[PDB]
């Protein structure tokens, strides 16, 4: 018939609606990082015919 | 002000800021040399020498304006490639390690002077002991100019001297000598002359008696020089 309840909040339903924490990972060292970035930059639009 | 690899107590700089109010910079870069390879040790049979390492590439003294730079930069300087060790017995040698690549980048710009490649292991095989390729230059965001490093020399069944380079890039190392099966030893080649600040490739080392031989030469360290206005 189109009859609707009040909007019950998930806190009132005692439901634990929280997102997972961002899963950490140990990165490659900073020197390796910028060498990879320089390798990728040599394959992309502003470099000559790339 | 200017910073160079020549400055005592210099360190590797990752994401340091471009200096406050500085109008731009002039950059100069050289790659590191590759380490040489080592030859077979034995009492008997053919004993070929390991290859020489390649020299580093070089990018010449070129300007960038602060409008083309980003807020931060990198200035990685190549470390010299380690030379191939002894056979540790009556067996084949070792490869070198490649030289570290030298890298500048900031914002839209990257400038890279690659390290020279390792000299290959010597074996019982006449085709063994190949010399390393010289380091190539990569450029982006500014119309800079640079030069490729010199070839490292083959050892193997025809030992050779490394390619000399005055043209801002680094020279290659020479290849190792050796010994035949039924006859006495045969000579290696020399390292090339150079004047580029990029690192020279290390010499290979000789195929030799089961007690003899040496470690191959290291490549030289690369170079960074940047002037801020």
């Amino acid at each position: 018939a189109g009859n609707e309840s009040e909007p019950k909040t998930l806190a009132e339903l005692e439901a634990e609606a929280a997102t997972d924490e961002l899963s950490p990972a140990d990165p490659l060292a900073p020197a390796v990082r910028a060498q990879i970035d320089a390798l990728v930059a040599a394959k992309m639009k502003p470099t000559s015919g790339k | 002000f200017t910073i160079s690899s020549e400055d005592p107590g210099y360190e590797d700089l990752i994401d340091e800021q471009v200096p406050e109010g500085a109008s731009g910079c002039w950059v100069t870069l050289g790659g590191a040399g590759g380490g040489g390879g080592s030859g077979r040790r034995a009492n008997s049979g053919y004993r070929y020498g390991g290859g020489g390492g390649g020299g580093g590439g070089y990018i010449d003294r070129v300007w960038i304006p602060r409008a083309s730079l980003g807020s931060t930069f990198t200035l990685i300087r190549g470390l010299g490639g380690a030379g191939g060790a002894r056979a540790a017995g009556s067996s084949n040698g070792n490869n070198g390690a490649p030289g570290g690549s030298t890298v500048f980048s900031s914002g839209s710009v990257s400038l890279t002077a690659s390290g020279g490649a390792a000299g290959v292991k010597g074996t019982s095989s006449s085709a063994s002991g190949s010399g390393g390729a010289g380091g190539t230059t990569s450029i982006s965001g500014v119309s800079a100019t640079g030069y490729t490093g010199g070839k490292g020399g083959n050892g193997g069944s025809s030992p050779s001297s490394g390619q000399s380079r005055t043209d801002g890039s680094g020279a290659g190392g020479g290849g190792g000598g050796g010994v035949r099966s039924n006859d006495n030893s045969f000579s290696g080649g020399s390292n090339g002359t150079s004047s580029g600040p990029a690192g020279n490739g290390g010499r290979g080392t000789d195929g030799s008696i089961n007690t003899g031989g040496s470690n191959a030469g290291s490549g030289g360290d690369g170079y960074v020089l940047i002037e801020w206005e």
